[PDB]
RNA sequence: GUUUUCGUUGUUUUUU
């Protein structure tokens, strides 16, 4: 468009084919022969033609034009030259491949050691991949001792034995094993010989050596000519302003070419052998440095100043190289970055933009018939103020520098011209902060041109950014086309990012001043007078000019906080939440009841006005939309501004102090804890401390004292909290929740408590002491980091240093976690960059292979499901019956005649009875489906679409469903409607049977829930939906469900990546970041190998039999139980002369006299539940009777097993050392220990409800999943291995997917945060959709075989390019990365289609619209 | 390094939120925390040759 | 092999938010290029509101080529693809 | 002791082998699918507990419903190895037994090991197809794990219309490797595609299909 | 710039998947000037019931092999092993350390005099070739003398 | 008490680049030979004398890290060195440490 | 005369 005219049609790149470059084609592109190292022709401009800086290769300055193409930098595309090497050389990334191709063919005949004659080679060549077929060719060539002159029948082979090829220095050497071994004639493999053998290679051979005849060649793999870049690539780069230092590329090219000319001179001159060698190697490492100066084991080419010389390889791999630093990241224009400030009176979706930003940044508005007047006003207004044009763009492309234009206002605008209109108010702009984890960190705000040089924002919009105004720099980006403005307004706006898909919850809420105010406002004894009322009403944007009747009227009209709340609230919003089981009369003003925007009872809190699910913001999201939420934000914010401006709320020291009674309670609590600590000290120091399970004595002491002192701090803090008074702004702060919490008050007022570092206690830093002021082994709290003061009192120097320990611990934790959390995020983003739900609804890759046929198994977006309780799932079967089953014949449990006009028809009818029956057994089937399959143990509330509850209440309040009027609507109406709507739910469209099967799969839970809610019995007995009520209920349910479908084109992979990473950006069992990393690197075994063996029900209610199973699982060798070992040489084979075994061997004996003696621990035997005689028997089996065993008498003082051998000193010790470890006594190997662990497993009740059951189980340390699974009394169908790799090895890929999902689910629940199911389900399925476990490791992701443009861009780009070019691969430009590094429309979302100007609808236009 | 200035604690303007402070304009007009900044640019003649 | 028949179209009968943004931007840019106007204008000087009004009654001459993963595509006229 | 634990291991392995057959549309005498530990001990093992792998080797007819559904299904010869270390001679004897009886499908679950030299001949037992397994992973049915859903091979029409409906490619399905535990459970060779009925938390049931690749 | 003070024993626990168990390190350098002259790290081989005996072979500065410590004691003047213990053993009431240094005596038993020990060191001493046994022993003695405990002498 | 426990750089250099305390002074470097004489003043037992049986519990003495003597009555010598550093004949900065346990 | 012309290596310290 803006470019000068070119007859070349407008097209983009659709495919990229890799491969090597032939020297013939190198000249075919070489625009000029380059042989002169010397660049500047005469040091008087006009650099040397035919040199490295040949102007024919291109022009470098403003006025000069490229002699080749005819244009300068304006259009000069760069042109290439060739420099003929004096001798063929090696390519730095192909020497391993030189060895590869030298391990496959003949050194003379140049052909494969085999052909497709042998089945192995033939099947290898049937592989489509070049590299794989060639490497299998290698793998079968190594199966042959010689380069076969015949069959291992001449194949045209040379027959000479294949040399042993080794990368010997820069070149390679081949140890020819000619006619047991001949003279090893390893020699310099001159590239000429390799060229010869490559030319000998037949096209069929190179094809079966994994190569394309028309493309990348082993011949091309040998360099005969090097490419000389255009001068644009390595221009004169200013070493000092004007003085240009010659480019590193130019330096190296000069060095290489001078070495090449030296080689060219090596022939015609006297060259005594080694001179040629030295000059050739000189040229060789110069060329190598051209590709790579970073040759391993070599002092790199270095500048005379000392710094090393760079190479092309360096600038392509790294953190900010070509791909990273110029392609996937590069600077933009119409972008600004400045301070942020708070604007409480500003709207949420606006940013207060400085006049400087709104002026310098501008949008090109095309001159149209409607904007001609205002655009001309802007042009005439001036370029140095607002609003005004600074450039006016002609429709052909011409521009005018308004500031430098002395006739700035004299630019008459043509329809089709463009005017760079300065950024006005309400201009949508991209809004960016660093870092930006979640997609909610990119938000489109409306520019509000207002003075000051900061970014003025709403308070609420800052919370999702998790930023503040302590000097943060914030980023604004101005769209430059209509498409961009529309995209900003419809897909990136502030209101569009309210709800986090991560925890399917809003991102935003009322915080700070507004939150504390709304706490102070809703209270029952808040009173306002006519004047203040009227003033806020004028302040309230959502006031209709009509003030309602004050609740208080006489003896004086007074108004309450609730009515003021309802004023700011637009009507049509109802909420109701019992709080803490509060009653209907709400004496504490707790609970919650808003009716149509009017609060009945209950004080609004952050649990409802924050980002909590089901909250008021959630409610406006799912009832009214984002615009209404933006309106209510402004309403409450401005009214709170008024009300606090007029009241004010503060903090003081007296607020932070509690009366002396609680102070002394604090003191005595701390003192009592110290006394308990001293008691624990005494017990530990006299071993009176009983050992805790899995917790050693000293560490048990430390940990229990830690628990005690934390209890001290918490008890003191809770006392302080209790003494907080009503006027106390501290408890008012926490109750308001604008900031602070319980532990905060505990530390400030009562006592800080133990400074716990990485979940530990401040140790004795010095020699057995934490400070020189403390003593050796000062186990008392003061010498180990327990704070005995509060922030009010101030802290003693020792414990001040301990709090310094804790603070530095926290800061270092944050600082360290930065970098790893970062690279984790980046690699995860790289992992799943293209998962998108296609218009089919299936989740697939760019290959089309389906990951999941549907989104979240239901094809719903993470904003339309909500926690819903399926009423059927809980409830006593009797209660369930008397809630769901009808009884017409007996009026005792019948429908009451008052509610219906047809009770006489109902009484005694059978058709109605059988209909309600069929519905009842339908509900029973649903009960089975849910309680036994879908939701099994304790939970019945799940994120499902369509808010049925609110729909029912809406119908009730629209059609006045109160009173006991009789029903004009019959039961068959409800039943037919329900059966119809069950079918009306549409997810997967189409006619195939699998389409409707997937439809059923998606709609099963929703139908079951609707039945659990909308059964005829409940309809009539509770809310008796009339004609209009029922019909609109059905219509609204269908509409919401059809609006609840996933939009095809979402980048669900990146969405999942962010939604999982952002949780990890906040933080003994392996959870949190550790377990995350075990998952992500795909460690083959996790750091805590532990198998959750579930004992059988009867053993799960047993302990001692479970203990026996535990001991039979705990692997036992004598190594565990061997108390001591003392080897004798016993003088006599059949007796001894030692008191320790005399009687024992006298009793057992009734060969080599050297003695294999050892002692065993009786206590360790009984703890093992074994005896030493069975140890002797076990040695009898393992070593036969060659080492004649005994068991010494159990009554003897020493449990001795003399395994007499049958000079023998060293061998005796060797056998002793071996059999101290290689005698398996009992237990399951691979299980060092087991734990006796409870499980509160939920089981239903016979009457119909549920109840928990304590079931015992074995937490077997280590992982021998198969063996413990085979152990008797083990739930083989339930036992789990915490290493999902073991699950793949054992159960397969489906079970491994489920196991990985539950691992990550538990990790997410570890901190307590929630993440949406479907995204990390997509994660785990992608981990398993290819049948095995795929890792985020560098090679693991790089082992993929898609377009290399991604894996190379990850890291080690050069190696991936070597592999791809060696395979001459093809990139189809289907990845989004190809789009971004080629700058075209992505195939995602807005680009997931091709919107087209049509003809069928254009024909409907009036004829006047005809193009001329 | 610094000045002794008068501060009160409350939530009066609503602009005090999120690391922001509210200032008395009278003190600023009188010159409270007014300061002087100085920037030194160094320049020199150079020798391209011996006489150039 | 390319166009999925309008009845064979097994994807959503509703316009998508991505399609919303594309259609709005394209139509408003067109009328900004002095293209024919398919609706009326009261004060909507900026073309975006005119395109929005076009989308309101769905009088837009565009058609969406929703690409199927297998390779085929579904052509949906604006006026036939339901508002969402 | 050793004898009884070996007996129980073997009996459970055989039980899950016959579950292999049952899940592959092979009809089985339910009395044998209920060949409990004591009756298996009597029919197969000796008084002290010495088993009889050769007598225990039986042949399984296909269910006729599978016969019309999976057409190619012949009979299934379960035979556990006579000599634990499967030698060249022992493996050859078993393979010639399979070939002479023309056992349509023959599964050879060995005892101690199968040396690769003896595994060389297994592809050369044409026209008979041999499947080689171990007792241990057959002791407990792998697919009977609670979190493991049930899996079924798709016949010609089933897999065919599966591919046609999505307009997918056989290389465009989720993958079940040939050595996947359930793939070995489900006798899955090239192309054989399996329907998997997974529990769905957000929709109740989920259909899935993996190609044996 | 803060740096570690030299001429102090630094015993560290080497990684288990390695032949070395404990590395007794000393940056033995001239105290005056506080400048680096050399350093020495004695590495302990073997495991418990694994890796044979608890042999000790350290790489002296500028030698190309871990030479056993008993051998360098032979080379440094005290050829009998009881002298090596009199230099090491100072709590003679202990038997475990005696039986743990027994494998070191066994491996250094191939060396029974100062001449063979010095030649042993010189062979691996990274010196040039053709130096022959005499100059090899002389260079081994010098490197046992200079750059070995230079802060001592 | 030896360094400031609150002065640290930001993330990349936090914890590192540490400051002194308020009253700190650094040893400018005194000749070690006077210290050698002060130590040998107390009847030092040479390292050659150090024997497993004879010196079963004797005190091994080190200078600047170099092991330069043995003794069996170390209380008197450590007390004299402490009081002498209090006096000034020993450079007042010279560190005297007595590892009684080892 | 519309228009109209600065850069890098390395080093340190930094910024929620
Ligand atoms: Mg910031
Ligand atoms: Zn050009
Ligand atoms: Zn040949």
């Amino acid at each position: 468009s803006q470019f000068p005219y070119s007859s070349a049609p407008l097209r983009s790149v659709k495919e990229v084919q890799f491969g090597l470059l032939s020297p013939e084609e190198i000249r075919a592109i070489s625009v000029v022969k380059i042989e002169y190292p010397e660049i500047m022709d005469e040091s008087r401009q006009r650099p040397r033609e035919g040199g490295l800086n040949d102007p024919k290769l291109g022009s470098i300055d403003r006025n000069f034009k490229c002699q080749t193409c005819g244009e300068g930098m304006a259009e000069c595309p760069g042109h290439f030259g060739h420099m003929e090497l004096a001798k063929p050389v090696f390519h730095i990334g192909f020497i391993p491949k030189i060895k590869k191709v030298c391990e496959c063919i003949c050194m003379n005949c140049g052909k494969l050691l085999l052909d497709e004659t042998n089945p192995t080679m033939a099947q290898a060549i049937r592989i489509r991949d070049p590299k794989k077929r060639f490497n299998a060719v290698w793998q079968l060539c190594k199966t042959k001792m010689v380069c076969e002159a015949d069959a291992p029948v001449s194949r045209g082979g040379c027959g000479n034995t294949q040399p042993v090829v080794r990368k010997d220095g820069m070149k390679l050497w081949g140890t020819w094993k000619k006619s047991r071994d001949a003279q090893p004639e390893r020699k310099l493999l001159t590239p000429g010989e390799i060229l010869n053998v490559f030319k000998h290679i037949s096209p069929e051979d190179c094809f079966r050596l994994g190569f394309n005849e028309d493309y990348a060649r082993p011949e091309w793999m040998i360099i005969t000519v090097l490419p000389v870049p255009p001068p644009q690539v390595r221009p004169s780069i200013a070493m000092d302003e004007t003085t240009q230092g010659q480019d590193d590329l130019t330096h190296k090219l000069s060095d290489i070419l001078k070495a090449n000319i030296n080689v060219q001179k090596l022939e015609m001159d006297g060259s005594p052998q080694h001179i040629i060698n030295e000059v050739e190697q000189l040229l060789q490492f110069h060329v190598a440095t051209y590709m790579d100066n970073d040759i391993a084991g070599q002092p790199q080419a270095l500048q005379k100043s000392g710094r090393p010389v760079k190479a092309i390889r360096a600038r392509l791999k790294g953190k900010e190289g070509r791909l990273r630093g110029n392609l996937m990241g590069k600077r933009v224009d119409f972008s600004a970055r400045t301070v942020i400030s708070g604007d409480p009176n500003l709207e949420l979706d606006q940013v207060g933009v400085p006049i400087s930003i709104a002026k310098t940044l501008s949008y090109p508005e095309t001159v149209t018939q409607y904007n001609i007047h205002r655009l001309t006003e802007y042009v005439r207004n001036g370029p140095n103020e607002h609003p005004g044009a600074k450039y006016v763009i002609r429709d052909n492309g011409d521009r005018i520098d308004l500031r430098y234009h002395k006739r700035a206002g004299d630019i008459v605008l043509q329809y089709g011209w463009k005017v760079e209109r300065h950024l006005m108010d309400d201009d949508p702009v991209l809004f960016n902060r660093q870092p930006s984890l979640h997609k909610m960190s990119m938000m489109a705000h409306r520019v509000k041109v207002m003075p000051y040089s900061t970014f003025r924002l709403n308070l609420s919009v800052t919370s999702p950014y998790n930023a503040d105004f302590d000097g943060d720099e914030m980023n604004l980006h101005v769209p430059q086309s209509e498409e961009t403005r529309a995209e900003l307004s419809q897909l990136c706006a502030v209101p569009l990012q309210i709800v986090s898909p991560q925890s399917n919850k809003p991102v935003m809420g009322i915080v700070q001043d507004t939150l504390c105010g709304v706490r102070k406002m809703t209270l029952r004894d808040t009173f306002i007078e006519y004047e203040q009322v009227m003033n806020m009403l004028f302040w309230v944007p959502s006031w209709d000019g009509v003030v309602p009747q004050p609740a208080i009227l006489k003896p004086k009209p007074l108004w309450t906080g609730k009515q003021l709340l309802s004023i700011a609230i637009p009507s049509g919003i109802h909420l109701q939440r019992t709080d803490g089981g509060n009653s209907l009369l709400s004496p504490k003003d707790n609970g919650m009841l808003i009716v149509d925007g009017k609060v009945m009872f209950g004080v609004v809190d952050k649990k409802t006005v924050g980002s909590g699910g089901g909250g008021l913001i959630h409610t406006v999201m799912r009832e009214k939309g984002p615009k209404i939420c933006a309106e209510l934000f402004g309403n409450i914010q401005k009214v709170v501004n008024y009300w606090l401006l007029h009241n004010g709320f503060s903090i003081g020291i007296g607020d932070a102090i509690a009366d002396a009674s609680t102070m002394k309670e604090i003191t005595h609590a701390i003192s009592s804890a110290k006394e308990q600590v001293q008691e624990i000290i005494y017990k530990a120091q006299h071993n009176e401390l009983e050992l805790k399970p899995g917790m050693t004595l000293r560490e048990s002491f430390e940990g229990e004292v830690s628990r005690t002192l934390n209890d001290a701090r918490d008890s003191a803090g809770r006392s302080a909290e209790m003494n907080l008074k009503d006027l106390n702004n501290v408890k008012q702060m926490v109750s308001a929740g604008s900031k602070g919490s319980f532990i905060n008050i505990a530390q400030m007022s009562a006592c800080v408590g133990q400074q716990m570092v990485e979940g530990k206690r401040i140790a004795f830093g010095f020699a057995d002491r934490s400070l020189p002021h403390f003593t050796k082994d000062d186990f008392s709290p003061e010498s180990k980091g327990f704070v005995e003061n509060s922030y009010l009192r101030g802290l003693t120097p020792q414990e001040f240093f301990f709090h310094a320990m804790a603070g530095r611990e926290g800061l270092i934790d944050t600082a360290v976690k930065t970098a790893e959390t970062g690279y984790i995020q980046r690699r995860l983003v790289k992992a799943l960059e293209d998962i998108m739900v296609h218009y089919d609804g299936t989740t697939r890759n760019s290959l089309g292979d389906i990951i999941q046929f549907l989104y979240g198994e239901d094809g719903l977006d993470g904003t339309q499901v909500e926690r819903q309780t399926i009423d059927t799932i809980p409830g006593s079967d009797k209660a369930f019956h008397k809630r769901y089953y009808v009884d017409l014949m007996d009026e005792k449990n019948s429908i009451k005649p008052d509610v219906i006009e047809y009770a006489a028809d109902i009484l005694g009818d059978v058709e109605l009875q059988k209909e309600l029956n069929s519905e009842y057994e339908q509900l029973v089937s649903d009960r089975k489906f849910l309680r036994e399959i879908v939701f099994v143990n304790g939970d019945h509330n799940w994120p499902l679409p369509v808010n049925l509850r609110r729909i029912i209440q809406n119908a009730q309040q629209i059609f006045h469903l109160d009173r006991a009027k009789a029903s004009d609507l019959t039961i068959p109406e409800i039943i037919h409607g329900v059966r119809d709507l069950c079918k009306k739910l549409f997810v997967l469209r189409g006619e195939n049977e699998l389409i409707k099967e997937a439809q059923q799969n998606a709609t099963s839970l929703f139908q079951c829930l609707v039945r659990a809610r909308l059964a005829t019995r409940r309809i009539l007995e509770e809310f008796r939906l009339n004609r209009d009520a029922f019909e609109w209920v059905l219509g609204t349910i269908e509409a919401q469900f059809q609006r609840s479908l996933v939009h095809p084109g979402e980048m669900v992979g990146v969405i999942a990546a962010q939604s999982i990473g952002e949780p990890a950006t906040q933080m003994n069992v392996t959870l949190g970041v550790p377990r995350l990393k075990e998952i992500l690197n795909v460690a083959k075994n996790i750091k805590t190998p532990a198998l959750t063996v579930y004992l059988d029900r009867e053993i799960a209610l047993d302990i001692e039999k479970a203990k026996v199973i535990q001991s039979s699982i705990e692997y036992t060798t004598l190594k565990n139980v061997t108390s001591a070992t003392e080897i004798y040489y016993d003088p006599d084979p059949t007796s001894t002369v030692i008191e320790e075994d005399f009687d024992t061997v006298e009793a057992y004996f009734s060969q080599s006299p050297w003695l294999l003696r050892l002692e065993l621990d009786r206590a360790r035997m009984l703890d093992k539940q074994l005896t030493m005689n069975q140890v002797a028997d076990k040695i009898s089996e393992v070593f036969s009777d060659d080492l004649f065993v005994m068991w010494s008498e159990d009554n003897a003082d020493k449990l001795i097993i003399r395994c007499r051998v049958i000079e023998e000193d060293q061998m005796l010790k060797r056998i002793e050392a071996h059999m101290l470890d290689l005698i398996a006594l009992r237990g399951i190997p691979g299980i060092s220990k087991v734990y006796m662990v409870k499980h509160k497993v939920s089981v239903p009740d016979e009457s119909g409800e549920y109840k928990n059951e304590e079931l015992w189980a074995l937490e077997t340390d280590g992982i021998n999943l198969a063996e413990v699974m085979a152990v008797p009394g083990v739930d083989s169908s339930r036992t789990y291995s915490n290493s999902f790799v073991e699950i793949l090895s054992v159960l397969g890929i489906e079970a491994t997917r489920s196991s990985l999902y539950k691992e990550i689910l538990n990790v997410i629940a570890f901190d307590g945060s929630y993440v949406n199911y479907r995204h990390m389900a997509l994660l785990v399925d992608v981990m398993t959709s290819r049948g095995y476990l795929m890792a985020i490791t560098r090679h693991g992701i790089n082992r993929a075989d898609t377009g290399a443009l991604m894996r190379c861009s990850f890291e080690e780009t050069v190696e991936i390019l070597f592999e791809a070019g060696a395979a001459a691969e093809l990139d189809d430009c289907r990845g989004v990365s190809e789009n971004v590094m080629l700058g075209q429309l992505a195939p995602m979302g807005t680009g997931a289609f091709d919107v087209m100007i049509d003809e069928k609808l254009l024909t409907s236009l009036p004829a006047d619209y005809a193009p001329t | 390094a610094g000045q002794n200035a008068i501060v009160a604690i409350a939530c009066y303007s609503g602009y005090n939120q999120e690391d922001s402070m509210i200032m008395n304009q009278s003190s600023i007009d009188r010159g409270l925390f007014r300061s002087l900044f100085f920037r030194s640019y160094m320049d020199q003649e150079k020798r391209f040759g011996i006489s150039i | 092999e390319l166009a999925i028949l309008k009845e064979e179209r097994t994807t959503t009968p509703y316009l998508t938010k991505y399609e919303r943004a594309r259609i709005l931007g394209t139509r408003a840019l067109q009328i900004s290029m002095n293209a024919p106007v398919l609706v009326d204008i009261e004060g909507e000087t900026d073309p975006l509101q005119i395109a929005m009004k076009e989308l309101s009654q769905r009088k837009i001459p565009l058609v969406i080529r929703r690409y199927l993963p297998d390779g085929s595509y579904e052509d949906w006229g604006c006026d036939e693809l339901i508002v969402d | 002791e050793d004898n009884n634990r070996i007996i129980s291991r073997l009996w459970r392995s055989f039980r899950t082998v016959k579950e292999m057959a049952a899940d592959r549309g092979y009809f089985i005498s339910q009395e044998e699918m209920d060949q409990s530990l004591e009756e298996f001990r009597s029919k197969i093992c000796d008084s002290m507990g010495n088993p009889q792998r050769k007598l225990m080797s039986f042949l399984a007819n296909p269910t006729p419903e599978a016969l019309e559904k999976y057409s190619d299904l012949g009979t299934l010869w379960v035979e556990f190895c006579d000599e634990p270390s499967v030698g060249i001679k022992t493996m050859r004897n078993f393979c010639l037994r399979i070939q002479e009886k023309n056992f349509s499908t023959g599964i050879f679950i060995y005892q101690n090991n199968i040396t690769p030299s003896a595994n060389k001949m297994i592809p050369t037992v044409s026209p008979a197809i041999i499947e080689t397994f171990q007792e241990s992973d057959l002791v407990v049915n792998i697919t009977h794990h609670e979190l493991v859903p049930k899996h079924i091979r798709l016949s010609d029409g089933e897999k065919s219309q599966l591919l046609q409906r999505y307009k997918l490619k056989e290389s465009q399905l989720p993958r079940i490797q040939r050595e996947d535990p359930v793939a070995r459970y489900l006798g899955l060779k090239r192309g054989q595609v399996v329907k998997i009925i997974r529990r769905s938390e957000t929709s109740g049931r989920y259909a899935s299909y993996r190609i044996c690749l | 710039q803060e740096r570690s003070a030299a001429n102090i024993v630094q015993v560290f626990k080497k990684a288990a998947p390695s032949p070395i168990s404990h590395v007794a390190e000393i940056r033995s350098a001239l105290e005056k000037g506080s400048r680096l002259i050399s350093t020495m790290q004695i590495k302990l081989y073997g495991r418990e019931d694994k890796g044979t005996g608890r042999t000790i072979k350290a790489t002296l500065p500028y030698v190309k092999q871990d030479i056993p410590i008993v051998i360098v004691f032979r080379a440094l003047g005290v050829v009998p092993d009881g002298e090596i213990l009199q230099h090491i053993c100072y709590d003679e009431n202990d038997w475990q350390m005696l039986e743990m240094l027994k494998p070191c005596i066994e491996e250094g038993f191939v060396i029974q005099d100062k001449e063979v020990a010095l030649d042993f060191i010189g062979r691996r001493g990274s010196a040039a070739l053709g130096i022959r046994r005499e100059k090899r022993i002389q260079y081994a003695k010098d490197i046992l003398q200079k750059e070995l405990l230079p802060h001592i002498t | 008490g030896l360094v400031c426990p609150a002065e640290t750089p930001e993330g990349q250099a936090c914890g590192l680049v540490k400051n002194l305390s308020l009253l700190s002074g650094i040893s400018i470097g005194s000749p070690s030979e006077p210290i050698i004489n002060f130590l040998e003043e107390w009847g030092m037992e040479p390292l050659e004398d150090y024997d497993p049986a004879q010196h079963t519990k004797s005190t091994r003495i080190f200078v600047n890290g170099v092991w330069t003597g043995i003794h069996r009555d170390p209380s008197m010598l450590v007390s004299t060195m402490r009081d002498l550093r209090r006096s000034g004949a020993i450079s007042p900065e010279v560190s005297i440490i007595r590892d009684i346990r080892e």
